[PDB]
């Protein structure tokens, strides 16, 4: 009429009723509450530059369960703080390549970014600098300064510079380096700086081992660039982003230079696209998406975005299950609402990833809500 | 004994009290061995040399207790010690004429339970043994109840070393089952052949199985069996085997859900933190035994109430 | 030295020291001083030598204290006192704690 | 008071969590009497759930 | 087992080493049982099931230790354990490599000792085996000293199942016993034929005896032998037999006489009351051991200190 107990168990709990149905019910609450009592993280510290040593320290050379590596790295993906235009398609880069995205001061290496460098890539003076140890800097020199550059190559290490002379050509830069090898690459619009975040986390899903590359597009051109051309060759493209964002016209010019169609999701906003890069299919399964991050949309100021960059490879890797980023500062868009509730099985969510400070509460509540948390 | 495993575990301050029941097991001769352990290492074994024998059986439980109330009494956090019982439902006697007449009480408080009503033209009963002079069944004078099957009492030969052994002795009965007004000859009840003794056997007489009516036939019957003494195990395993008693260094929490203040099962989560699969395999037994009818020892009918056993890993945080 | 910070400690320190061996114990209100006097020379009664132990609960709490639930165990409960000593919340917290009903002696 | 870093420091090497029972084999020493280490110390040792000796 | 007996008694602080002599004891084999009990019961049995296997001795020994761990670690007021060990110290066997060369390193320590000196005109002592031309003997070029008798090691085909087992081979000496000057032919040295193997065999080489010179005939000699191995037990008790220790929850109070500060036996009498009889018996095997040559059990020569051993009744009023 009994089991066993463990030698370190402080009680013997003896639950006695008249009737089996109240015992049934009162084992049945037991077992609820005893499960439910666990699951919701914030990742951010007190300023931008910190939330993305947060995310370093948390997901790269990290125990922690849902850790894109566990050994120290050989590269380090590096962002201006406040050019989010620049660093805009980094987070593939950094998905592919098991590389932390930081955020730096334009002019001066903040310390604690230092530090994280030191510590993410182990460096030091009984072990020999091959030609492997490197530090990505996506932007040019006025995101990412040349005094910042030098102070890096000062430490010792091999610092590869992914820019060009706008958003277009940075983009290229860093495509370029993520390699386009499962025949398939991500186009956003260069004022879509939300959508390539939307876009990011599914980017940097390793898709049969590679991340996928995002290519930032003239999207008010009549045609794209020949470097684009060149580095699309004859893959499947997708567009993420409305008209306003990637015109029809630029869509044309990817069918005729790739020779395949390629496809296009949006929504009239950013918050409504970002939904819709939940809701395809390609990048989420419908009720099998349990693990979710947070950040802000950049409505309030574009440059706040960064979180979600420094967010995005992490949600792409996330244990085998890929996240997306729920982009909301104050408020979760209707579509939004609905975009989590299908993707998130029946029974709901098992992990929520709150990435920055100024997210309003009721952003949180609410995907708590979704997500039965 | 193993985490887990089928069996009793006692809390510090019912040592005495659950040792008592091992005792009483050695002495009422349920137990034929208990290999006693000290947390998970093996330090002595307790068997009567002769369990014919009274001195052999309390021998037996005195040397346990000596073996483990210093053990039990100094219990620190974290140890423990488990019992391996050898036992046999079956050779349980009474040791004590007192509660052997204690026993005989409570078989003879079912005397007045009707098994059986008189027939009526339109429902089956109790009926005469011979029809009247037209060839039809007349209704029987009394009802059929426990008084009538069986008398209750303490065996002849019942000593200390045998053991009172409280006995059944088949009564005999002249009617048997049928409709009144009928032309067909009534059915022959079948009376106690089998279960007779109650030596207490390592097990407490199961009410609903005891001295129960099984009519085969359903609207047509055809054959009327009554049971003698069928006993549960006071622990659901088998009656012959072996149980495992532990006791532990933890504080008894006892959880009356029909109580008007008790620990609701958010309070108990929120102060401990339980074993998943523990939890689902006792609501298991519990949906298994509701539906089905299914029994388990994980959940058990004791004293008139249903109980579940729960051991959490550690209290939680904050 | 058996003792507590109150009565009710003070007490659980004696009925400790007596040992529930008998499957059974006492219990009185914090103010029952005349209730613990009346059943006194019976929790003196000696059966198969050991006496009974009497426990001071506070009367007028929700429940009893862990230490007297824990030192209660499983054990028949006899409460000496009215409601004005013991009240009713107390009874029903040491049926819950023991698992078997407790008597109540009172006037 | 107990030091954040040293509270921090403690949930890390003994590995304290909200959804792990915090069995009877978590132990804290306080080396001392309450003029070396107070009793609002051992108090907040005891609140988050370990054995101090 | 019974108070006032001869054997030990240990205070509980020292049960640990106690208790390790007892295992250490199962594990070499001096021990071939040992019968526990708690207070006045007998709780367990402790005897490895073969003598000739490693691990069934070392199973006994963690059995031992776990059986009366918490009983002696816990020891209240007024509690004990005893512990009867059947023991013979001739199975002893050495079973560790490490402690079978810590005795081979006590006997080679002694390996310079002089057992017999060279003989002089004056005196008798060691000579050569053949006399010089003119008929009278020469003395020998050395001493007979330990290392010209026997040598020392451990024996070949030791296991820790078998046991190493150190070994004494003896020597050969062609020198002999005389005077110098002397025309009588010195006497054959006898070596030791006998007491061979000691694996610290549940006893200590008693260097007193062992290798011990005895020289028969006085003014004429006519006969030197030298022993083998001669024992003296961890105890005072033969060679083979049972021996009682107890536990006991007492304070040990070391009364050392040499010491600059101890317990005058005035404040001794002022804090304990002491049986007169415990006093009186110890005081005249003293006297006895004093006056005349008189050794006893209850006077012992221990760690180089003459030692009684008192358990008084309780402390004094006031």
């Amino acid at each position: 009429n009994d089991t066993i107990a463990s030698q370190d168990t402080p009680a013997k709990v003896v639950i006695k009723a008249n009737k089996l149905k109240d015992l049934k019910d009162y084992v049945d609450d037991l077992k609820t509450y005893n499960n439910t009592y666990s699951n919701v993280v914030t990742v951010a510290g007190e300023d931008r530059i910190e939330t993305a040593i947060e995310l370093s320290s948390k997901y790269y050379n990290s125990d922690d369960k849902n850790a894109i590596t566990d050994k120290a790295v050989n590269d380090i993906v590096l962002v201006g703080s406040t050019s989010i235009v620049d660093g805009l398609v980094a987070s593939p880069l950094a998905s592919e390549k098991t590389a932390p995205l930081l955020l730096t001061s334009k002019d001066k290496l903040d310390s604690s970014v230092k530090s994280e460098i030191k510590r993410v890539m182990n460096l030091k003076s009984d072990t020999g600098i091959n030609t492997s140890k490197k530090v990505y800097l996506a932007g040019g020199v006025n995101s990412i300064s040349k005094d910042v550059e030098n102070e890096l190559k000062n430490m010792g290490l091999k610092v590869t510079r992914l820019s060009g002379e706008d958003r277009y050509e940075t983009s290229l830069a860093i495509a370029d380096e993520i390699g386009l090898d499962n025949d398939k690459a991500f186009v956003v619009g260069g004022t879509g700086l939300a959508d390539a975040m939307s876009i990011a986390p599914v980017a940097s899903q390793l898709k049969d081992g590679d991340a996928t590359p995002i290519v930032v597009v003239d999207g008010k051109a009549k045609e794209i660039s020949d470097d684009a051309k060149s580095f699309l060759g004859t893959s499947d493209v997708d567009i993420i982003g409305g008209k306003n964002s990637v015109s029809k016209e630029i869509e044309e010019s990817i069918d005729s230079a790739t020779g395949k169609t390629p496809d296009r999701i949006s929504g009239d906003d950013r918050q409504a696209t970002n939904a819709e890069v939940l809701k395809e299919d390609d990048y989420f399964t419908d009720g099998e998406v349990v693990n979710y991050f947070v950040a802000k949309d950049g409505s309030t100021k574009e440059d706040q975005l960064v979180d979600a960059l420094a967010a995005a490879p992490i949600a792409g890797r996330f244990k085998e299950s890929p996240a997306p980023i729920i982009l909301a500062t104050d408020t979760l868009s209707s579509d939004q609402n609905v975009a989590v509730s299908k993707a998130v099985p029946k029974d709901g969510g098992t992990n929520l990833v709150q990435v920055g400070k100024g997210i309003a509460s009721s952003v949180i509540n609410k995907m708590k809500d979704l997500l039965d948390m | 004994a193993t985490t887990g495993t089928q069996g009793y575990t006692v809390v510090k301050n019912d040592w005495k009290k659950a040792v008592k029941q091992l005792q009483d097991g050695l002495k009422d001769n349920s137990i034929g061995k208990i290999t006693v352990s000290f947390n998970d290492g093996v330090v002595g074994e307790v068997a009567p040399k002769s369990a014919n024998k009274k001195a052999d059986r309390d021998a037996a439980a005195e040397k346990l207790y000596n073996l483990v109330n210093t053990q039990l009494d100094k219990l620190g956090d974290g140890d423990y010690v488990d019992f391996s019982v050898d036992y046999n439902l079956e050779n349980k006697i009474i040791t004590n004429q007192a509660d052997a007449e204690a026993i005989v009480t409570k078989l003879n408080s079912l005397n007045e339970k009707t098994l059986i009503d008189i027939a009526t033209k339109d429902t089956f009963g109790m009926v005469s043994k011979t029809q009247d002079s037209e060839g039809k069944n007349v209704a029987a004078t009394k009802a059929l109840k426990v008084k009538d099957v069986a008398t209750f009492g303490l065996k002849s030969g019942g000593s200390e070393d045998t053991g009172y052994v409280v006995e059944m002795k088949a009564g005999a009965v002249e009617d048997k089952y049928g409709k009144v007004g009928d032309s067909t000859a009534g059915i022959a009840i079948n009376l106690p052949s089998t279960g007779l003794e109650y030596a207490g056997k390592g097990t407490t007489i199961d009410f609903n199985k005891t001295l129960k009516v099984d009519v085969t036939g359903g609207s047509t019957p055809s054959a009327v069996a009554v049971s003698g003494f069928v006993t549960k195990d006071d622990t659901d395993l088998a009656k012959s085997g072996t149980i495992n008693v532990r006791v532990i260094n933890a504080k008894e929490e006892s959880i009356d859900i029909d109580a008007s203040s008790y620990t609701s099962a958010e309070n108990l989560a929120k102060r401990y933190v339980f074993d998943p699969d523990e939890i689902s395999e006792a609501y298991k037994a519990i949906v298994a035994l509701q539906n089905d009818g299914i029994e388990s020892n994980l959940v058990q009918l004791v004293n008139g109430k249903y109980q579940v056993i729960f051991y959490p890993e550690g209290k939680r945080l904050e």
